[PDB]
Formats: structure tokens, sequence, C-alpha cells
RNA sequence: CUAUCUAGCGAAACCACAGCCAAGGGGGCUUGGCAGAAUCAGCGGGGAAACUGGCUUGUGGCAGUCAAGCGUUCAUAGCGACAUUGCUUUUUGAUUCUUCGAUGUCGGCUCUUCCUAUCAUACCGAAGCAGAAUUCGGUAAGCGUUGGAUUGUUCACCCACUAAUAGGGAGUGAGCUGGGUUACCCUACUGAU
RNA sequence: AGAACUGGCGAUGCGGGAUGAACCGAACGUAGAGUUAAGGUGCCGGAAUACACGCUCAUCAGACACCACAAAAGGUGUUAGUUCAUCUAGACAGCCGGACGGUGGCCAUGGAAGUCGGAAUCCGCUAAGGAGUGUGUAACAACUCACCGGCCGAAUGAACUA
């Protein structure tokens, strides 16, 4: 979470383990992300560290630019593609699963965003909400 | 009480204990003094200063001023009529009650009895006494003299001594920056009251020899007359 | 060395009266009364007459007789605590944050209430024991006075009170602030 | 022994102040007991005692301040005596190497005053001994 | 920070209200508490506490001794100047799948090997000399001037309890050894240079890998 | 509290007869030394 | 589908006796804890290779310096504690593919439970501990202690996360890895009359 | 470890040792009565909660066979001793006073004044007061012992053993 990361986190569904490739929505030139780790987890015997929306994750890049590929960096989840629950009653999900990059203090690296983003993520984090064109 | 005793503090100091050798030494030495000198004076001196005694001794070298422990001085003088170096000494061994102290002269009586009335110094309260002044300490910065001299030239008191002022001296002493301050004025004492030990100590801490010092005497003996004399002069 | 008989003297003054059944004491004087059980201590008491009472032990071990001297001094402390009464004086010093100190009564509880400690919001209450009274200092800044007959109650209450402000995890040489005792006197002044 | 010596230097280095020498700084050097403590107090929240004795300040004291929407540091020296420039105590030596190293203005706290009652010949010969190290220093005297 | 800052705060404020009383009282309480620890500390801590307490005691005994002591009242040349002073004792170890091809013996003890070893092949060898347990150096002390110098072995002439351990080179107690003297550099009659002397070892190599030897003088 | 394990005070015979045999070894060593 | 129950048919293996547990005795005896008729279904833990002698633990050897004391005497006839000087494979935060020829076995994953000598978590003490953070030390084992990549000699590992990613016993001599030399009887347990 | 002698066990039961290859006692036909060994006598368990001198009170004592291994010692727990020291010509505890002058002794330093620190160990008056234990301020100052002396009057203290 760290400096900048605002608020608390509600319990949302933990769809994405480590090692699920997802797309990237910013205008850095990075195409896709590959998670290697999640931050702020617990631990349970032979659990995988599970990722969700609204989470700041340690993750590498596979396709993209040569400068940013294949090195671990902080990333926010924005799109799940597995069904989660709102507290105002509805269940929902996106077409495909997606996350963006940013620094450890939560500040955005790119200058744009594609596609819709998570409401809880944009509420929890300022800067994706600053760079967000689309939410829900 | 073989165990669970106190441990008395051991050190490596230089001075060692005297014992009976010095006791009997001074005993025989005053007994040597007795036949040698002629005029004998018993000196009650309760408050005493080392430089005052040395001042008196270097004033009068033809005299000899001796001090030592009381009961051995009574011994060497002789306490009974039955045991005494010379006669008519037991009766004046009775009276010598206070801190004594003794002199062996051959000079006149008149010169000394006027000397010790002329001889006056300045000393401290030494309580169970009066001190001929009162002291209010003002509700400001506190100083080494305690309001005696002007406030420009007195030096404020050191920040080391203040917890002693809070503990021993019973006084509220509150610490602003590096000098020391008080919030209410503090009167320490009045005239015409017997000074207490904390009162004596605070005037000591201010460093005030406000009390007069003069020695009294009670009596006199002469060897050649072999007669006792009683004189209360202060 | 198994001392056979040990003994001490305690001095009753003219004003005060004392009633001792078996190992119970009551001590009554002008300021009031006190009581104390001493059944755990296994000694003997005796009057001779009315200004002096004798405590004693027969067949004493070291522990037994050290207890004898102790019990004398305890009873003397009670005697002083009636005829004089005891009086303990504290001050509550701060660098940045003034204490708000108060007295309250919750169903007759006589709690002592401190706030603004080190910029806290916390209320801390301390009880008052029976038999002891408070006064905040009139015409003296940042000072409180306690007075009572039970010396043990007084000291326990104030020792509690400075034990409350045991400021924690912080360098004592810097945080000189706290509430502490100025001195332990009697009430009287004169005597 | 050397580890305990290093324990003491650990302690002292932790007590050392924080300086970036690269940045906009104002060295303040003067004679002892001239009113530098009053000066730094009046510009800056730093309560150094003003008391009239020889070695009052023993090490390098900082006060940060601001003017015209800028940030400045002000670095006052413990004060200097002659010790004439051949061999010297480390206090004046670190003051000298501070003059030597830090690239910012230097300020002389002159006492054209009745106080600081060392004589003006002492003051000016001290100044004359520190003339050669005023090469590139942007020296600025002020009378107090 | 930045300064003699706590000392400054002490100078300006007095280091607490109640510090002196507590320090006094603590050193009062230490008498009882040290003995409480002397009776408590079930295990290893009574040991260290006692050892430590014995040490401070004996040092205070030295203090009184040196106080009383205060109270009561080498022909070397120049170039050496400026120096600071079978059926038993054998386990048949059957090797291979079919345990009848034993053929094997192992040395489990230290040895000096010499400069050139020219180690024989595997099939003809019977005894196995491992690699680690090979001392080139040993500490030789001098009886005179008690100087400890860390010098090489050249050879082992004598080994007790066998003529075999002589040639093998085992370095146990009782083994006399051919020791270099190169840095000491004594001038003998004729002005020769010494390269070999005799030393007697005084410690087991197994219990410690150091090898102390007294130089035979 | 959690009141922890004790050692016994039980006899545990092997240690008794080990003590006796050890004792005789000690006294034997004493006699071997005692001529000096 | 069996397992289960019922109508009918109907064996065998195996069997000294039979059975409740801990410590002790260099399954039964001794001392103790409990045990209430008779019994059903699951169960897989059992069923005529690990202290010589209180083993083991944190503090080198050898030669010296004091010697507390010991030697019934001797101090160097002689012992001798605690300390302390003596280098110990490269003295200036210069620095070796020392994991290189060991034919030797040891290395690894789920789950119980225990100990504490605590890695965090709780409370405390001292530390130049301004604070935040952090080092030592005390009580304390109630709870907790992660996911991956890896072998002609991984050797001890890196990667990250986590408040932390502490240590050992009794363990699979029943499943798995190497260059590799009648679990059907009763027992107790869990459920049930 | 090796020898030499001797005794036990082996072929052998019984009492006690809580139980038992090695311990302690003990000459095995069946029965009665009596007395005892070694071991024990709070209850199990037959026998005195016997008598008597002492010491011990463990925050997991000990009930041990013993010299024996951790072991030499620590310990303000406790009892008894030994050897020394002090004293109503005033012991120890304490409370009170003095605790000085040359002197701020020499370098040493920015500052060093009995105490940042190196080395010196004086005399003077002295009842006694160090070229000076310990807190100490930047130095100085102030306070305390070690040393004497005033009040009290009574035995006390160092070391060592067990």
């Amino acid at each position: 979470s760290g400096n900048g990361a605002q608020g608390t986190k509600f319990r949302i569904s933990l769809g994405l383990p480590v090692g699920a490739i997802m797309n990237c929505a910013d205008n850095s030139g990075a195409r896709n992300l590959y998670i290697i780790a999640v931050k702020g987890s617990g631990s349970r015997l032979n659990r995988l560290p599970a990722a969700s929306l609204g989470d700041m994750v340690m993750a590498t890049v596979k396709k993209g630019k040569p400068e940013l590929r294949k090195k671990v960096m902080p990333a926010i989840v924005v799109r799940q593609a597995k069904s989660w629950r709102r507290r105002d009653g509805v269940f929902l999900y996106f077409e495909d699963n997606a996350g963006v990059i940013a620094n450890p203090k939560g500040e955005m690296k790119g200058s744009a965003i594609t596609g819709p983003v998570g409401k809880e993520c944009a509420d929890l984090w300022p800067r994706v909400a600053s760079n967000s064109g689309v939410v829900v | 009480m073989p165990r669970s005793k106190r441990s008395k503090l051991v050190t490596l100091a230089q001075t060692d204990k005297k014992g009976r050798e010095n006791k009997e030494r001074i005993f025989d030495e005053v007994r040597e003094a007795l036949d040698t000198y002629r005029y004998v004076w018993v000196l009650h001196l309760d408050d005493v200063r080392t430089p005052v005694l040395q001042e008196i001794r270097t004033s009068w070298a033809g005299s000899k001023l001796i001090m030592g422990k009381r009961k051995v001085l009574q011994k060497a003088l002789g306490e009974k009529r039955e045991e005494e170096y010379k006669e008519n000494l037991y009766q004046l061994s009775k009276l010598c009650s206070g801190v004594t102290g003794l002199l062996f002269t051959d000079e006149d009586v008149n010169t000394v009895k006027e000397y010790f009335k002329s001889y006056v110094r300045s000393d401290y309260s030494r309580p169970n006494t009066k001190a001929p002044l009162t002291f209010t300490i003002p509700e400001g910065i506190v100083y080494s003299r305690g309001g005696q001299i002007p406030a420009e030239e007195d030096v404020p008191m050191i920040h080391s001594l203040e917890p002693t002022m809070r503990n021993k001296f019973e006084i509220p002493t509150k610490i602003k920056a590096g000098k020391i301050t008080i919030d209410s004025p503090y009167l320490v004492c009045t005239e015409g009251e017997k000074l207490d030990v904390r009162q004596a100590l605070i005037l000591k801490q201010f460093g005030i020899a406000a009390s007069e010092f003069k020695v009294k005497v009670s009596a006199y003996y002469d060897n050649d007359s072999s007669t006792v004399e009683s004189t209360n002069i202060n | 060395m198994k001392y056979i008989q040990t003994e001490q003297q305690i001095e009753v003054p003219e004003g005060v009266t004392v009633s001792i059944k078996s190992r119970i004491v009551k001590v009554v004087g002008p300021r009031g009364t006190l009581t104390k059980n001493l059944k755990h201590i296994d000694v003997t008491f005796t009057k001779v007459n009315n200004q002096l009472i004798k405590v004693a032990v027969h067949n004493g071990g070291r522990k037994h007789v050290a207890a004898l001297r102790t019990v004398k001094s305890l009873v003397d402390n009670m005697i002083t605590g009636v005829t004089k009464g005891y009086k303990y004086k504290m001050r509550y010093v701060y660098a940045h944050f003034p204490i708000n100190v108060n007295i309250v009564e919750k169903d007759g509880a006589k709690f002592i209430e401190v706030r603004n400690f080190l910029g806290d919001k916390k209320i801390r209450n301390v009880p008052v024991r029976d038999g002891v009274t408070i006064e905040f200092s009139t015409n003296v800044k940042d000072e409180i006075v306690l007075s009572g007959n039970s010396v043990e109650d007084v000291s326990q209450n104030a020792a509690d009170l400075q034990q409350i402000c045991r400021v924690r995890n912080k360098d004592i040489r810097k945080f000189l602030d706290g509430i502490y005792v100025s001195h332990k006197g009697f009430i009287t002044e004169d005597l | 022994d050397p580890l305990a010596y290093l324990e003491q230097v650990r302690q002292h280095i932790g007590r050392l102040p924080s300086i970036d020498p690269n940045t906009r700084t104002l060295l303040i050097c003067g004679y002892p007991n001239v009113g530098k403590s009053s000066f730094l107090r009046c510009i800056t929240k730093s309560d150094v005692d003003v008391q009239p004795y020889a070695f009052t300040t023993k090490s390098l004291y900082v006060g940060h301040f601001d003017y015209k929407y800028l940030r400045f540091q002000a670095i006052d020296t413990p004060g200097i005596l002659d010790r004439p420039t051949e061999e010297m105590n480390n206090i004046e030596m670190q003051s000298i190497y501070a003059i030597a190293h830090l690239r910012s203005c230097v300020l002389y706290f002159m006492d054209l005053s009745e106080q600081c009652g060392f004589t003006i010949e002492a003051q000016v010969k001290l100044f004359h001994s520190i003339k050669p190290l005023f090469a590139n220093k942007s020296v600025m005297v002020v009378i107090n | 920070p930045q300064n003699d800052y706590i000392e400054r705060h002490i100078k300006q404020h007095g280091k607490r209200l109640d510090h002196e009383e507590r320090k006094r009282k603590r050193e009062a309480r230490e008498s009882h508490k040290i003995s409480e620890r002397a009776q408590k500390l079930t295990g290893w801590k009574g040991k260290q506490f006692a050892k430590k307490r014995y040490a401070e005691k004996v040092s205070m005994r030295k203090k009184i001794k040196a106080h009383e002591q205060s109270k009561v009242k080498d022909a070397l040349p120049t170039y050496l100047l400026d120096r600071e002073q079978e059926e038993e004792m054998f386990k048949v170890i059957k090797t291979g799948k079919s345990r009848s091809k034993s053929w094997k013996r192992m040395i489990t003890k230290h040895t000096f090997v010499g400069e050139g070893f020219t180690r024989r092949p595997v099939k003809m060898e019977r005894i196995i000399r491992p690699s680690a347990l090979r001392q080139k150096k040993a500490n030789v002390t001098h009886p005179e001037l008690g100087v400890t110098v860390f010098l090489p072995i050249l050879a082992v002439k004598k080994n007790p309890q066998s003529p075999m351990y002589t040639q093998l080179g085992v370095l146990t107690k009782g083994t006399i050894i051919e020791v270099n003297v190169s840095e000491l550099g004594m001038v003998t009659a004729g002005g020769k240079v010494v390269w070999g002397k005799y030393a007697q070892v005084t410690n087991e190599p197994d219990r410690d890998g150091c090898v102390n030897a007294v130089l035979l003088v | 509290m959690r009141v922890r394990k004790r050692q016994s005070r039980r006899t545990s015979t092997k240690l008794k007869e080990g003590i006796k045999k050890k004792a005789s070894a000690h006294r034997k060593k004493e006699k071997k030394m005692a001529k000096k």
C-alpha cells in the first residue's frame, strides 16, 4: 500500500493468482503484465498469493518496450474478468483482465488509460482516478 | 547477625586511624605542659574554624593552644582530687563541659581577657542559635548572595544545586532557562527565633556569615598561686 | 543466636488513647481514630503505665525480632498520624501541554482526573482511599497537597499518582515533565 | 580499545548536524561573545545561550530560514582566537575547513560595541591573520 | 540532534525533577537484588553471574593490594634489537554390490606429506590418505624469551609407537620434528645460516589444528 | 502458570550401580596417586 | 454398482492366555491413573535404528607473568584457579574458481503433538534512546511462523512478499527421489444403541 | 587395559531392599509356640503421630545409597566456631562542626584551581585535615568520605572455616 495509497480495502473476490497474463491500458508502450507477486497478503499452506482489483502488486512485463520489459515493478489492478460483488447490490465483471503500472508511492507512470477501470480501485487510489478516462 | 548484614563501604584512602597511641601521647604531652607553663585557660569554642585557630596560634607562639578529645583531657587534668598532676585541678575539671580546648601561657591575665573581648570574627548561624538578620528571597532570579548586592553584579545560582533546594530546603524552585527562578518570595527566618538547621544551611548556601563570632571563657588557673579562678566573659 | 527476650518501648502522649485487645489496635486522638489488625505477627503487648507501652517477643529468631522493631514503628506512625497528621505535597510539571487536573465524585468515589497529558485526549482517573483529603494549592502554581491520618493510604495514593504518568517508550532525559512529589511533611506546623 | 573508540565516534556522529554543502548557505563567523546567539535567535528558532564566557559555543550550529520564497541555511561558527595558523585545535580547524569547503557567503560579526571587551587590536590582528583565506569567499562584515 | 543537545536540555531544565532520589534508591536496592539474582537464576545465569561476581571481587582484591603496596612506602646483539617479545585395530569394509571386495584401508589422522607426492593410481593402492589433514605450518615457541613464531615443518624424523608413523608423518605428542629457522637469523660460529633445528611437539593435532612445538635449545 | 517439568528424585538403578563402580574407580585412582 | 440391512447358503487365515494406560522393572510383577452389563458401523496407530556410568550446552593450545591457596616441610620437591602477554596464512574498511581425487550415504512433501533456549506479536528495563526506526537484556510458548527457481561433485543458495517468514524431539522400517548398498481378530480413537 | 590371589552367581529357594543377575541378612523335611537378624514403625503395612538435643522453611527442598559428576566458587538466608581489631581514658550506628595554609605544586590548555589528564607524595599548624576518594561546573565554587572532635551510652567490627 505505502505512501499515497488512500483508504481501506473491502473484501472483494480474489480471482487472479500470480502468473496470469493480463493486458496493460496505459500509453507507456507496455502491452501486457505478468504478476510475480502480490503485496499485503496473508499466507496459507500452498495457497498462491492471490490478486484482486484494488491491489498493488509486484509484477514484471513480458511484451512492451525493451526498456521496461522483464524487470519487476509496482502495478495496480483495474479489471478483473472474474465476478465480484458490490455492496449496493449487484455482481459484475469485465471482458478481459487488465492492470497498469505505477511507482511504489502509487503515482501513475503513463499519461493515458484505455478502457474501463474499477470503481473501488479508483476510489482507493487517487492517480488512476486522475488518469482515468473510463470507470464502469 | 552472621549474614544479611550491611556492607560498609571500602576505599583506598590515604589517611589511617589514630588509635590509643595519639590519645596517650597527647595525654602525656599536656602533662609535660603542666609544670612547664604557668597560666592556664579553659576555652569553650563550639563553632571553630581551622584558619582561626591557626591565626590564634601564629598570633601567640609563646602561648600554646591545645585541643583534643574531652574525656582524655579530663583524664590528663585529673578528675578527682585524689588523682591529679598538681592540686586544685579537680574542681575546674568539673566545669569544663563544652567543646574544650585549652591554653598554656605565661603572659598576663589582663591582656588575654581583653584580647578575647576584642577578638571578634564573622561566622555562620550554627543553629540552636540566633542569627542577627532576616532574609526574604525575592520572587525573581535567585543569586549567590540572595538579594544582598545589586542585581547587575550578582551572579545567578548554578543549575546543579537546585534539586538540593527542592529536597533539603523545602522550597519551590522552578527552572526557566539556565539561571534559576522562583514564583513567590521566600522568607527564611526572623529575628529572635532559634535558627533551624535548614535555615542555617540556606544562609550557608548563600554564604552569609551574618552571625558574630566571639569566644567565651569560664575560668582560669595559675600554677604558682596554685589557685582556681572563675570568669564568665564572652 | 536465639535471643531469649526482646522488647521495645512505645510512648503514648497525654492526649491520645489506645485500646488493644488481642492483636487488634485502635488508636484514638484529637484528630480522630485509626485501627489496625496485627494478627499475622505473633508478639505480646503490655502496659506499664499510661505514657509507655512495651512490645515484646520471647524466644526470637532474627526474623521474629526484626518484625518486632517494625511493628513499633508502624504504631508510632499511626500515633503521629493522629496527633500531627501527615501531609504530602506534589507538583505537576509540563513543558508544552498543561495538565488539566480535577477532582470528581462518581457515586461517592472521589476520583482524581487528569487530562491534556502530553497532548493526549485520554482521561485517567485515580481513586481516593478513605480517610484522606485533597486540596489543590491555593496561591501556589502547579502544586497539589494531600493530607490525612493514614500515612500508608496517602503515600500509596500519591505513589500511584506518579506511577500513572510513567511515560513510556520515550527518553526520560528529554521528557522531564510529569507529576512528582515535592516533599513529605506533617500537617502541623506548628507541632 | 578501537571498538570502544568507534562506539564514541558512533555516538558523536549521530550527534553531528545535517548539511548539504552544495546549497545556499550563510557562514557566520565572529569573535567570542559578540551576540551571535542573539542574532541566530532573532532570525531563527535556535536557542543557543547568550552567556558571556569564552567558549560558549563549541561546535557548528545551524539555523534554517526563509526569505523571498526561498530556503537558506545559516551556519554559525564556535568562534576563533589567534593560535597563529601553523598548528591549531580541531575546533578552529573545522571552522577553517568549513570556510575552505562550503561554497557560499561568509559573514564577519564585528563588534563596534562596548561589549566583547577584547581589544580592537586583538580583533584586527585576528582579522589580519585570516586575510589570506578570504580569496574567493564573498566576505561581508557587519558591525553589531 | 545536531549538537550537545541533551546536555543543553539538562543545563536548561535539570535532567528531571526526580532523578537523584531514584538513582540513590536504586543503588540502595542493588544490595538486595544482586543477592536475589544469586539465589534465583535457575540455569547458566547463576553461572555467569557468579563468574562475573568473582571477577569483580578479585579485581577489588587487587585494588586493595596495590593500594597497600603504594601505601607501605637482555644482552642481545644490535640486529636482533627492536623485537617485541592386524586382527584388531582394523575394520574390513566390504565394497561393491557383492560385499566381498573389501581391499581398502583409510587414514583418519594428520600427516605431513612432503613437497612431491606423485600419488599412486587407484587400483593398486590399499591405504587412503585424505587431502585436508595436511600441515605445512606449525607454531614453534622458544623456551628462552617465550616468543611464539608460526613456522614450517621440513620433516619428521621421530614418531613414537611405530616406525610406520615416522614415514607416514603423524604429528602426535612425542613426535620430534625438523623445523625451519629463517626469520630469526642467528649468526653462528663461522657466520653460517641456520635452516633446520629440532622441536618437540606439545599438543595433539586432533584436539586442535594448531601445532605447538617447543624448540629444542 | 505453566508449571514446567521437574526432574525426579527416583532411584533409577543403573545410576546407583554406576555410582558404586565409579566410586571404586575413584578410590582406586586415589590409591594409585597416594604414594606420591 | 457395492458398502448397509434383511430371507437362504456359508468358509479360511490365525489361535499358549488374552487384553485399559504412564514411570519403574539394570502386555502380565511393583507403584499409581481409571474401569459399569452387553454391543453396532467407520478406523488403520500397535499386535508372542538412537544416555556405558546423569551423558550434552559459551567461551583454544602451548610457553610465560600474580599466586588465592595447596604441597604436613620445599614456593623453582611440586601443584596451582581468576586474569594477562605471547603468532595463530596477505595490519590500513589494500585481498585466494580453498565448494579442486570423499566410492563415501543422505535429502525431501502433506498432518498431529510436544519443548523453549522467542523470529514476530503483548508488557518491561537499559542504551545518546530528540523523535520515527533500531541494538542488547528480562518475564512469557496463549496464537503464528509464506509462495516460487535450482544436482559430472545445488553446499548452501539467490528471488520476492510477509509483523516474522526462529530452533529440536516423537514421527510413514507402509506412499515417493537418487551415481545409491489377517492393518477383519482385540487394542485404543471417532461416531451410535 | 593386563596379570596374581580371594569371594559371590553358576546347580539355590526364603525375609528386606517399592520391583530386579550382582546389595544387605540367612545352615530349607512337615507343623505348633517362643525369640531375633538385615529393614523398619504417620496411612497403604504388622509395629511408638514414642521420648529427647539441635539445625532446616527450598517460586517444584530432602527422605541417597556418599566422598562423586557437574564443583572451584557465587549468595545482604541461617546457626555455631577460629584468628585478629576496638573501647565509659567513651567501641559500631548514626545527627552536628571542622575537614586548613604555602597551593590554583610542575608541565600540560582555550579552559584544568584536590578530582580532562602525565608524573611528582612536600613541609607548615596541627585533635585532625591527602600534592588531595566521589559527585561537579566551561573553569572556579558548593557538597561527601578518610580523619578528628561535640550529643548518646554499649559492646562492636574485618577475615576465614564448618
